[PDB]
């Protein structure tokens, strides 16, 4: 009988692989507090991995990897990318972003303004974007002032002014993939992905309306007049942008978009892993990570950040859910297909 | 990559690599020993006490 | 040269004593009977090893040694023991009944009785100095002796040894090998009153020394002889340079200035190899490179931590046997080029260095292979503070609902100690955090 | 030289008493004569902790009985290893306690207890240092429920930083001799909170139960209770008599978290009916350890929370299986251990197994579910009380009523404390 504890409540993913846990009555749930425990389903925020693998005979496995943070966080993976010689400054599958702090508070102000000078002078598409862990503008002056009214850390990387456009429609939109990294470092790719696209016209002479820029799920739900118009929820799935990819740009899902998503997600993986593997450890560690991508008018595909606490698409829970019991929790504590993720291999 | 302070003799050597620059006194002690034994007296005599009664 | 007394408290503290004194004699070339054949000086001496050991005119070299335990089983071991001859009857301290694994018990209705005697037996040691560096004080943090009467051993040595050093080997408590439920209280009190008293302390955790035992030397069920031994070499890496020719560690003020530059983080986490099982018909000899990564993988430490996710203030690498500098340095750099090895902003990031050509020194019939070349890299890094972290909490837990309080304050300790003590080791936590993110 | 003095006192005590010496004699190869006879070294090892060395290598059981009546020690003094006890240590009146505590309390025990503290200041007198003492005796009787407290108190006084442990019997309604059990026990009960370190409470509903039920004896006997009886205290005083860890007070730390919850549920495997030359496994014996079963308070452990527990292997065995299983008991069934006592779950071995078994457990548990223990003797002295029934019994040797109320309310403070920490 193996046992398990929940630490977090908010997390859909893990409410759903708690309830087929027990489904399977071959493992029961303890109080959150409870230290003998097989697996954690831990806290998003300070999950106490100093406190693990310390009880005698309990093999103890956690869903999240220490150190996982540094590339789920803004600041953290432009720094990260910039300064490990896997990905390098000249990394091509990432916007140019800069690490800005607010005047009230290292930092990359002036780093900043000497490549934007440089695009202004030249002729080039000036604009870019501030976000932290948002505003569109292609003046430099408005985008430090809006970071300086705020009191943290932001990053400025370029807008893609030439993003992809889905048709009918004229839509933005992004990629989300949901990747799950096993206690032995298996890097494994679900094979269903999500477009959560925009219902809105693309309009590059209007950022201020952010509606058709941000293709975010909560964003399209409330400030968007055409919320479902084209797909149920903005989310098109691959069976059917595959299907669209052949019929209008003669070409498929796979060779277009698919082989730089699953390069990108091995580079940024491979370069971590020294700093989070766990093969040596007295504690087990797998996570799911939801990466977030952007293709533009060239069929080249951009990461625009990296989720370590994701949610899933609804109708896509139940079989992402149940493989995570597979592939990363069974084959730790096995129970007394055609897979459907795809494993990419790498060396270690 | 430097190598300071060489020191070398006949059982071994030792040297330095830099790969990157930049109290209660005696009687407080008594006392707090005597307070200690002064509360394990007081709990003995209330328990005799308790045992007279 | 400046001498060193050593002190052992308690049943760990007794038990690793005797195995480390078994392993010095072993170095040093000196027999069970105290005689010392390649020592040409009869009767005297201010050689290295002479730090460890004083002289008789009949040539027997007596170790600078004080056993202290409140029962006598465990010393007793030692009286009628193979190195029996080698202490005298002074040196050897027994009481007959001993702390019930209660801190107060042994810090003060036992330790009042015994305090005098105790240091009245170290004043004869001190006596035959010409210049007493300080003390090394073995013990547990869960005994009721090793936790309660050590304090109370250190607070009245700062006193009587204003400018003496101290240092400390420790045993942090784990599960399984522990039958004391109450171990947590003794850590966090005995940590909390010796603090200010200590230099320098290098914690064990029998944790990580029972897995190296099953993991490394094939022992199914180890005892604490098997834990002891690997112990014993550990600790004599790291007091080699106090007994041999050298200029790394020579004093133990070296050890603060080296390992220490904030006082109350002064517990350096120490990672030894390579630990080989003796069964082994024979084995591969590793290499300066591939001993040196060792010291940055989590299952040879002494603590079972992430140094990874921590920063380092100090880096102390320390070889025996068949290693030339050339080798180190090229080990060095391949693992900053591969590890996650973070310094400190306001600390070089440096290390430093010592190698003695004697390789290490097994135990006939023991359970450690005969290795050609071995490392102790000393690190202070926050990651140890994982183990302050662990012990907090178990305390908590205990403490909110008072919890065996009523043991400790029967023996007249003021329930206010417990929350004093706590709080002391959240201002530690504190500090950790402060330097490590 | 951590010396133990034994008391037995009272019918129960003594014949329970004079069969834990036959039990533990036989296993440090002490014969009637009290000449030693065995072949291992661990034998003599820590034989002084229970037997003092006389002339020409005789080892004298450091025990003393105690009784109101002559019979029983009569009994014993011609029993098996009648011998082998001092004839000094035998005290004993004439008048009898007519099973009442009242008796043994306060009149007739009062009688006879300073010559039996004479007998124990003598044995304590040749202690190297002392642990501590052991009482054997029943609480629904009149000289071992009675004149037993009363000797505790008084030793209690005289000695009064030395542990003092009980086994104690606890009546039941099943195996009953008179109807005022409840009272004596529940009079018993509250000096045992006040003035013992632990306390091991054996139900004789319980060894009935295990004697009829499990070990399928159609007719028990009181024989058949004390063999139980005898097997578990060899048992949970194997970690005392042989090298291990240690000393009562150090086992008290460990297991008495809260002064006054200092009473303990044994429990004993194997318990075999005569299919008993069949080798028994390590997870037979550690499933059955922890079955209610094989425990002698008569309560259901799934009913409260251990607060902490000890288990004490026996025999040459694999000791990488006993943590195996050990550990899977508790990571299988740790809603009924509290989470607030890390590690409160602790195991010892031991290589020398009682006579005609290759190995065996004993359990020792500080569980809240011995609350049903003290409502059941609480709820039987109700149902009288309320009635003044019996009374007059007690109030002949000077006792008023108020002394009974006092000892209802005592007793269900103590269920109270218990239901608190259950939850
Ligand atoms: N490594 C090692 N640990 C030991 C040894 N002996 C005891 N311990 C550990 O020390 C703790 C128990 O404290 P002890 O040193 O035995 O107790 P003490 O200092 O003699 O104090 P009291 O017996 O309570 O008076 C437990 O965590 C044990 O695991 C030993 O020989 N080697
Ligand atoms: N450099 C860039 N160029 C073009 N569009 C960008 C961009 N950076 C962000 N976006 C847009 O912003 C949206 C999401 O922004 P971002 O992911 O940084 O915020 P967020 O992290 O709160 C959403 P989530 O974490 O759920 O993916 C995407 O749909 C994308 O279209
Ligand atoms: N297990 C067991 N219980 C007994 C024995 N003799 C008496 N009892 C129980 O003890 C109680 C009677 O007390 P008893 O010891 O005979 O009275 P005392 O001589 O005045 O102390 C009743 O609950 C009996 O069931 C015995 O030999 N074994
Ligand atoms: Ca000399
Ligand atoms: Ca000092
Ligand atoms: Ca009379
Ligand atoms: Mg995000
Ligand atoms: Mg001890
Ligand atoms: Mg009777």
């Amino acid at each position: 009988m193996y046992t398990f504890v929940v630490r977090d409540e908010n997390s859909s993913v893990y409410a759903e692989v708690s309830r087929l846990l027990l489904a399977t009555g071959q493992w029961k749930r303890l109080r959150k507090d409870n230290p003998r425990f097989n697996l954690m389903l831990g806290e998003r925020n300070r999950l106490p991995f100093g406190r693990l693998g310390h009880e005698p005979g309990l093999v103890q496995l956690v869903n999240y990897y220490r150190g996982a943070d540094k590339l789920c966080r803004k600041a953290s993976l432009v720094k990260l990318i910039k300064t490990s010689p896997e990905l390098s400054e000249s990394c091509t599958w990432f916007p140019e972003s800069y690490v800005i702090y607010p005047t009230n508070l290292t930092d990359e102000r002036e780093v900043f303004l000497a490549a934007y000078n440089r695009r202004r002078e030249g002729r080039e598409g000036n604009v870019w974007i501030a976000k932290s862990s948002i505003l569109i503008s292609s003046e430099a002056s408005e985008l430090l002032d809006f970071i300086d009214e705020q009191g943290q850390v932001h990053v400025i990387q370029k807008y893609l002014e030439k993003p992809l456009l889905l048709e009918p429609g004229h839509r933005k939109f992004d990629i989300r993939s949901w990747v799950l990294v096993d206690h032995l470092y298996n890097i494994y790719l679900y094979r269903e992905g999500v477009l959560r696209t925009s219902s809105e016209p693309y309009n590059s002479a209007n950022f201020q309306d952010k509606t058709c820029h941000l293709t975010n799920h909560c964003i399209q739900k409330e400030y968007s007049k055409n919320y479902g118009r084209y797909e149920e929820g903005n989310e098109m799935f691959f069976e059917e942008f595959n299907q669209y990819l052949m019929d209008a740009l003669n070409t498929t899902l796979e060779n277009s978009i698919l082989l730089q998503i699953k390069h990108i997600i091995r580079s940024c993986l491979m370069c971590i892993e020294p700093a989070i593997s766990t093969k040596h450890l007295h504690y087990q560690s797998f996570q799911l990570f939801g990466f977030d991508f952007m293709v533009d008018e060239e069929l080249k595909v951009w990461l625009i950040e990296v989720n370590g606490a994701p949610a899933c698409a609804q109708k896509l829970y139940a079989e992402l859910c149940q493989g995570i019991v597979d592939v990363a929790i069974s084959s730790v504590f096995p129970l007394a297909p055609t897979s459907i993720f795809i494993k990419l291999h790498h060396h270690h | 990559m430097e190598v300071i302070e060489l020191n070398k003799c006949t059982s071994g050597q030792s040297f330095e690599v830099i790969l990157k620059p930049p109290d209660p006194s005696l009687e407080e002690i008594q006392k707090k020993l005597e307070a200690a034994e002064e509360r394990r007296k007081y709990q003995e005599a209330e328990l005799l006490k308790h045992l007279a009664e | 040269m400046r001498e060193c007394i050593s002190i052992h408290v308690g049943q760990a503290g007794v038990q690793i004593g005797n195995a480390c004194w078994e392993l010095y004699c072993l170095e040093h070339g000196i027999q069970p009977d105290g005689q010392m054949p390649s020592d040409k000086t009869i009767g005297g001496g201010d050689d290295s090893f002479n730090t460890f050991f004083s002289e008789t005119g009949a040539g027997k070299h007596v170790p600078r040694a004080v056993f202290v335990d409140l029962e006598p089983t465990v010393i007793d071991e030692v009286r009628t023991g193979t190195y029996r001859q080698l202490f005298h009857p002074e040196q050897l301290i027994t009481g007959k009944e001993d702390a019930a694994n209660n801190y107060a018990r042994g810090h003060y209705t036992i330790g009042k009785e015994i305090i005098d005697l105790v240091l009245d037996r170290i004043r004869k040691l001190a006596d035959q100095c010409t210049g007493l560096q300080g003390f090394l004080v073995f013990h547990s943090f869960g005994g009721g002796t090793g936790s309660g009467f050590t304090s109370l051993l250190m607070e009245r040595l700062s006193v009587d040894y204003g400018k003496k050093s101290k240092l400390e080997f420790s045993i942090y408590p784990a599960p399984q090998v522990s039958t004391a439920v109450v171990e947590p209280y003794n850590s966090i009190l005995t940590t909390h009153t010796t603090l200010e008293h200590s230099d320098c302390a290098f914690m064990v955790d029998n944790e990580a020394i029972y897995d190296i035992c099953r993991r490394n030397l094939d022992i199914e069920r180890p005892t604490y002889t098997n834990l002891n031994r690997l112990i014993s070499q550990i600790v004599s890496s790291i007091t080699a340079s106090l007994r041999f020719d050298g200029a790394l560690n020579v004093d133990l003020t070296e050890f603060q200035t080296n390992l220490v530059p904030y006082p109350r983080i002064h517990f350096p986490l120490a990672t030894y190899a390579p630990v080989i099982s003796a069964e082994k018909a024979y084995h591969e000899q590793l290499s300066v490179a591939e001993i040196t990564n060792a010291c940055f993988e989590p299952a040879n430490q002494m603590v079972k931590c992430d140094p990874r996710h921590g920063k380092y203030m100090a880096c102390c690498l320390l070889y025996r046997g068949d290693v030339v500098p050339k080798d180190v340095n090229a080990a060095i750099a391949t693992i900053k080029t591969k590890r996650s090895i973070q310094f400190v902003d306001w600390c070089p990031t440096g290390f430093k260095v010592g190698i003695n050509y004697q390789p290490p020194t097994v135990v006939p019939g023991g359970d450690l292979a005969k290795v050609q070349r071995a490392v102790c890299m000393l690190s202070n890094t926050t990651a140890i503070a994982e183990a302050w972290a662990r012990l907090d909490h178990k305390f908590d837990l205990m403490y909110a609902k008072r919890a065996f309080v009523h043991w400790y304050v029967g023996e007249g300790m003021e329930e206010g100690e417990f929350s004093e003590a706590r709080e002391d080791m959240a201002a530690l936590e504190k500090d950790y955090e402060e330097v490590g993110v | 030289m951590r010396e133990i003095v034994h008391i037995q006192a009272g019918q129960c005590g003594n014949q329970i008493g004079a069969k834990f010496w036959e039990v533990i004699s036989d296993e440090h190869g002490i014969d009637p004569t009290g000449s030693y006879h065995g072949d291992s070294d661990l034998q003599l090892e820590r034989i002084n902790v229970y037997y003092n060395e006389a002339t020409g290598n005789k080892y004298v059981p450091r025990a003393i009985l105690v009784d109101l009546e002559p019979g029983t020690m009569d009994s014993v003094r011609s029993g098996p290893f009648g011998q082998i006890f001092r004839p000094d240590n035998f005290v004993f009146g004439q008048s009898g306690a007519g099973n009442n505590w009242a008796k043994g309390h306060y009149t007739e025990g009062a009688e006879l207890v300073d010559s039996v503290l004479d007998v124990v200041r003598k044995e304590s007198e040749s202690c190297d240092c002392l642990q501590g003492f052991q009482l054997t005796h029943s609480l629904g009787g009149g000289t071992g429920s009675g004149m037993g407290t009363l000797l505790i108190s008084k030793i209690r006084e005289e000695y009064p930083d030395r542990i003092m442990n009980t086994f104690s019997v606890m009546p039941s309604p099943k195996v009953s001799d008179t109807v005022v059990e409840p009272y004596n026990a529940t009079l018993s009960v509250h000096q045992l909170v006040e003035n013992t370190d632990e306390t091991y409470c054996i139900d004789n509903e319980a060894l009935y139960d295990i004697c009829f039920r499990t070990l399928k004896l159609t007719t028990p006997t009181y024989g058949d209770l004390n063999h139980l009886v005898s097997a578990t205290m060899s048992g949970v005083t194997t970690c005392l008599r042989f090298p291990g860890q240690a000393d009562l007070r150090k086992l008290a730390v460990n297991m008495v978290p809260f002064p006054r919850l200092h009473f303990f549920m044994p429990g004993f495997a194997p318990l075999t009916s005569r299919q008993q030359y069949r080798a028994l496994t390590v997870p037979e014996l550690t499933q059955q350890m922890f079955d209610s079963k094989n425990m002698m308070a008569a309560c259901d452990p799934r009913h409260g929370r251990y607060l902490t527990v000890a288990a004490i292997f026996r025999g040459r065995m694999s000791m990488k299986e006993v943590d195996e299983q050990m550990l899977n008991v508790q990571n299988k069934n740790s809603s009924y251990f509290v989470e607030w006592i890390p590690n409160n779950v602790k195991t010892a071995v031991c290589d020398i197994p009682p006579r005609g078994l290759k190995m065996s457990a004993t359990f020792i548990g500080n569980s809240t579910a011995i609350q049903e223990l003290f409502k059941r003797i609480s709820e039987q002295f109700t149902a009288m009380f309320r009635r003044k029934a019996f009374l007059h019994w007690y109030t002949g040797e000077g006792m008023d009523e108020m002394e009974f109320t006092e000892a209802e309310s005592n007793m269900n403070d103590l269920v109270s404390e218990y239901q608190q920490y259950q939850d």
